[PDB]
RNA sequence: UAUUCCCCAUGAACGAGGAAUUCCCAGUAAGUGCGGGUCAUAAGCUUGCGUUGAUUAAGUCCCUGCCCUUUGUACACACCGCC
RNA sequence: GAAGGGCACCACCAGGAGUGGAGCCUGCGGCUUAAUUUGACUCAACACGGGAAACCUCACCCGGCCCGGACACGGACAGGAUUGACAGAUUGAUAGCUCUUUCUCGAUUCCGUGGGUGGUGGUGCAUGGCCGUUCUUAGUUGGUGGAGCGAUUUGUCUGGUUAAUU
């Protein structure tokens, strides 16, 4: 037939990054929650809904995986 | 009630729809009441010519695949009980009746 | 047959919980389920590591819409919830440590409920 | 669950044989949807009876 | 014990209560006729049921493309013990007869 | 990558076809549209249908190929053979 | 390229119609082309695979996405297995397919192993069915006899007949 050549640029698998992801949670002496960085505007996604700084990226993960916007 | 029945019977089979055709006109004439006998339209020929072979090739020979469907209809007036009993009854093979009420 | 043993009582609750798919399961989920009627029961880790973690759960938990429990050691914490898939037919199932759920819509009623949620309310 | 998406409601993308989901020589006449040896497997209990 | 909960708990809980599940060979449905209480099409019921069969708990036909599934006295336990449904639980075929 | 159609506009070779060769006898060849099939779009495709409807054979095996009989055959992968 | 008999307009005679010439159509061949997927090779391959195809078809190429990896067997309780992610870098795509951020479904997930599951992949000299055809040609077969030790043979045929061992 031809047997692929491939031009040698093997594109890559990719993992979503490992992450333990919840660290980052400011709990000032006692109990209490609340950090501020950039917000979602979504429903579900309500309030608390987070976001970054990337190479751009940002994104809002909460109704469930439905809705990440474009910056 | 006394309305002005149509009993249409479209079947494939013509001998098995002219049992039927037959024993309606003698099941009303037993208990007379009208008719305008069985009407005879044209027969329609469902006509299909396909290939005989599967894939190409051969000397191309097709098939010509028919379904014949005669319709014959009576007229008739009467109550709902001898509607009830002639359609009911005289039924069995690939025949199938239709009852208009009446005129539309 | 089921008539709750010693740290049996969560475990039906926990299980039948987790089958009525409905638990508000962590940190997270559990602190926005406590931050709303959406929290019901919960089991949290003796063993914390930074237990700033154990405190906001105890914080919030304290509040009204009063939950709480104790159980010993992270490395037992879930399996007494659902966490296994079959694979091996003598249970070795899975093996990382374990921290703090929230139980919602219970399960149905009774088998548990009745022992876990009026013996904690009314410890007596 | 998204895409797969086009016209499958036109072309035969959208129509193929009630048998056998293959996509050719398709009897589409009369509402059948048979593909054409289908025909001649499910066509006397059809009713299609050859006679001249 | 997989896929999409919500709709996969659904797709047990129909074929529990009833005798025999039809379905259609088609991807593209986003329905199916009883239950479908969103999308739910042939994936969602086949990838559940050509699961069910092949570990052995159901039973199959195919039939010009439709999937004949019917229901095994095995799994009448792992779906009931999948539900945790009570030890009676009378699937469907409870059949008064005569 | 003129989809198909229309409206304009350009406006070709062909003035009966060199070597060959298929089709067939009665409502037949031919022309002729028309349906069907193919179809979202759509047919120069087929399969039917009439319609208009001829000339000519009505026999022979002269070519090609088929049947039987007799015969010859070193062929039986059968003469596209064997040698 | 033996002989008698017989027969077919896929044979001829007697013709007409054409066909083979032109343009055009589309069928194939080839070249060209990354690609012009491909089956089909005298006849019984060539507007045939119902094969009139923008997209689908479609398999094929230049890409490029997507996973729909059943199943079991293993591995993954929680400082939540990553189920599923609204503005931009991009990318073709508002493909979270991927490079931080993270906010949810929440027992799904993921990673091995075996094993599938398809595949318009392969092989029609591995096969079923279905088709094509030798071939709408007159042929084929047995029971009993009779002939041959027996394969075999007659019946199944000189001739007249017949569309046709009729």
């Amino acid at each position: 037939k031809k047997s692929y050549t491939t031009p040698k640029k093997n594109k890559h698998k990719r993992k979503k990054v490992k992450l333990a992801v919840l660290k980052y949670y400011k709990v000032d002496e006692n109990g209490k929650i609340s950090r501020l960085r950039r917000e979602c505007p979504s429903d579900e996604c309500g309030a608390g809904v987070f976001m970054a700084s990337h190479f751009d990226r940002h994104y809002c993960g909460k109704c469930c995986l439905t809705y990440c916007f474009n910056k | 009630a006394i309305h002005r029945i149509r009993i249409t019977l479209t079947s494939r089979n013509v001998k098995s729809l002219e049992k039927v055709c037959a024993d309606l006109i003698r099941g009303a004439k037993e208990k007379n009441l009208k008719v305008k006998g069985p009407v005879r339209m044209p027969t329609k020929t469902l006509r299909i010519t396909t290939r005989k072979t599967p894939c190409g090739e051969g000397s191309k020979t097709w098939d010509r695949f028919q379904m014949r469907i005669p319709k014959r209809l009576i007229d008739l007036h009467s109550p709902s009980e001898i509607v009830k009993q002639i359609t009911s009854i005289s039924i069995e093979p690939g025949v199938e009746v239709e009852v208009t009420i009446a005129d539309a | 047959g089921g008539v709750m043993d010693v740290n049996t009582a969560l475990q039906e609750v926990l299980k039948t919980a987790l089958i009525h798919d409905g638990l508000a399961r962590g940190i997270r989920e559990a602190a926005k389920a406590l931050d709303k009627r959406q929290a019901h029961l919960c089991v949290q880790a003796s063993n914390c590591d930074e237990p700033m973690y154990v405190k906001l759960v105890e914080a919030l938990l304290a509040e009204h819409q009063i939950n709480l429990i104790k159980v010993d050691d992270n490395k037992k914490l879930g399996e007494w919830v659902g966490l296994c898939k079959i694979d091996r037919e003598g249970n070795p199932r899975k093996v990382v440590g374990c921290s703090c759920v929230v139980v919602k819509d219970y399960g149905k009623e009774s088998q548990a409920k009745d022992v876990i949620e009026e013996y904690f309310k009314c410890k007596k | 669950g998204f895409y797969w998406s086009h016209p499958r409601k036109f072309g035969q993308g959208s129509r193929s044989c009630r048998v056998c989901s293959n996509r050719h020589g398709l009897i589409r006449k009369y509402g059948l949807n048979m593909c054409r040896q289908c025909f001649r497997q499910y066509a006397k209990d059809i009713g299609f009876i050859k006679l001249d | 014990m997989l896929m999409p909960k919500k709709n996969r708990i659904a797709i047990y809980e129909l074929l529990f209560k009833e005798g025999v599940m039809v379905a259609k060979k088609d991807v593209h449905m986003p329905k199916h006729p009883e239950l479908a209480d969103k999308n739910v099409p042939n994936l969602h019921v086949m990838k559940a049921m050509q699961s069910l069969k092949s570990r052995g708990y159901v039973k199959e036909q195919f039939a010009w493309r439709h999937f004949y599934w019917y229901l095994t006295n095995e799994g009448i336990q792992y779906l009931r013990d999948y539900l945790h449904l009570p030890p009676e639980i009378v699937p469907a075929t409870l059949r008064r007869s005569r």
